[PDB]
């Protein structure tokens, strides 16, 4: 439950 | 048997319980006997839910005709011992479509049932999201209806470079439109999902609140 | 993974959610490695519970020594992101006893932990009932403590002539003493129990309210 | 959930 850098970044692929 | 709804505490989550009708129950089965068995079992379960004070109850509609489902439900409300909110589980897109009768089909489903219950304030909708998304003219229509919750399967999340669940860009625009109504959330497919993994889906949705 | 508590709406039930620490977690294991793994996992789960806004969390104590369990818990409270109530799951009678060190043993367990947490108002007890019952001098002692809930296994109910679950006469006198404090209820052993069968246990307890 | 006569009667056995 500790947020990390880039956690919420978009999928650069599908 | 019940189901956990998650309501965002940001206007920090909150969790509540809603009951779920057993799946084998099909009050509008073409078959006579199933209709009678299901009409009986539905009332058993609605009263068990009222007895526990469950704030809402989830009833699925996934076909055109729901006259039987509307009647049993109207009867149960008249008694006075009711959970006092009923969330109809409806797909934004019909699953049979993906292997006005078009993309507005499932809306008509709801609208027809809605009118059968005389636009009862006790009846709302719990909308189920899939991979396919319909137009905006139909998304607009739905947003006029009373959506209490949105049902999101784990299968519609992409994983990103860092290896975490995230919503497609189209899906992000939809959800954001739903956090504007303050709906509650239900996540299906938590099977084979660690409790630390399931926690991230909620983290993402909380982040998505500011975008 | 969570657990449903049932609170009597009579002063008509109500249902709420409390979290449960995974069972493999043993912060005071004689073994070093388990202590470290468990101390870590406990915090993972306490914060996941706070993140969901769970009103209480169930932490088991079933041995004399709980220094490790008290410390991790005191640490987690200090952070400020806490479910804000912790119910310690304690047996009225020690199970190893049934195949002051006597019948007051499990009370000392709690009392010792209670003092380790500096009589924290966030810490209460969830008392577990078995078949054996201790004296009244020890029942008196417990009723001074802050019991929030009582845990009742299906296995302690008798069936009556008509074929329904009922409490032994001794057990009836105890429970009645517990509905005087307005505790909440937890029923274990619902496995292999239809939802219509599980409903009767609650019916009985509601009847027992007037006796 | 419909109570019947004798539902809550005592176990006349253990």
């Amino acid at each position: 439950s500790r947020v990390v850098p880039g956690q919420f970044d978009d999928a650069d692929s599908s | 048997l019940c189901m956990p709804v998650f309501h965002p505490r940001f206007k920090d989550w909150n969790t509540l319980i809603v009951g779920k009708l057993s799946p084998w129950i099909r009050p509008d089965s073409k078959v006579e006997k199933i209709r009678r068995n299901s009409e009986a079992a539905m009332l058993q379960e609605l009263n068990f839910g009222a007895y526990l004070g469950l704030p809402a109850f989830l009833l699925p509609l996934n076909q055109e005709d729901n006259t039987n489902l509307a009647r049993v439900l109207t009867n149960h409300i008249h008694t006075g011992h009711h959970s006092s909110m009923f969330w109809m589980r409806v797909p934004l897109v019909a699953p049979e479509d993906l292997r006005y009768s078009g993309e507005e089909k499932t809306w008509m489903w709801w609208h027809n049932f809605r009118t059968l219950c005389d636009y009862s304030k006790r009846i709302a909708v719990a909308l189920e999201i899939g991979a396919d998304l319909p137009s905006n003219h139909v998304i607009d229509r739905w947003l006029g209806e009373p959506i209490k919750a949105a049902i999101l399967p784990t299968s519609i999340f992409l994983t990103n470079k860092k290896g975490f669940p995230v919503l497609s860009k189209m899906h992000q625009r939809l959800i954001f439109r739903l956090l504007k109504l303050e709906v509650q959330f239900i996540i299906t497919g938590t099977n084979h999902h660690s409790e630390k993994e399931f926690c991230s889906y909620l983290q993402y949705l909380e982040y998505l609140s500011q975008n």
